[PDB]
């Protein structure tokens, strides 16, 4: 069927992860992957973040209920962490 | 807008 992947993913010197999202409970469309940036750090790590992933959990969390803003905060708010990692739990068709 | 694109 579909499938879980968990990645993880450390920013660069810039702070970014290299990825760009669409969705939240405010746009009426789950959270997905719109862009891998090429030799971004999402595009690097092994397993790599794809195109078309559906984000389930960030650090853990649940976000099936949290806007397009909340997200966003939350990806950035990883970088101010333990480890400066963000964990995506994502779903792959 | 409810077709948002960010950089993350
Ligand atoms: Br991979």
């Amino acid at each position: 069927d579909s499938y879980l992947v968990l990645i993880r993913i450390t920013p660069d010197e810039d702070g970014k992860f290299g990825f760009n999202l669409k969705g939240g409970v405010d746009q009426k469309m789950p959270l997905v992957v719109s862009r891998i940036n090429p030799e971004s750090p999402a595009d690097t790590c092994i397993p790599k973040l794809n195109e078309g992933d559906q984000i389930v959990l960030i650090n853990g969390r649940d976000i099936s209920e949290h806007t397009h803003d909340q997200v966003v905060m939350f990806i950035k708010a990883s970088r101010e962490s333990h480890s400066r990692e963000l964990a995506l739990v994502i779903r792959r068709r | 807008s409810q077709s948002r694109e960010s950089q993350c």
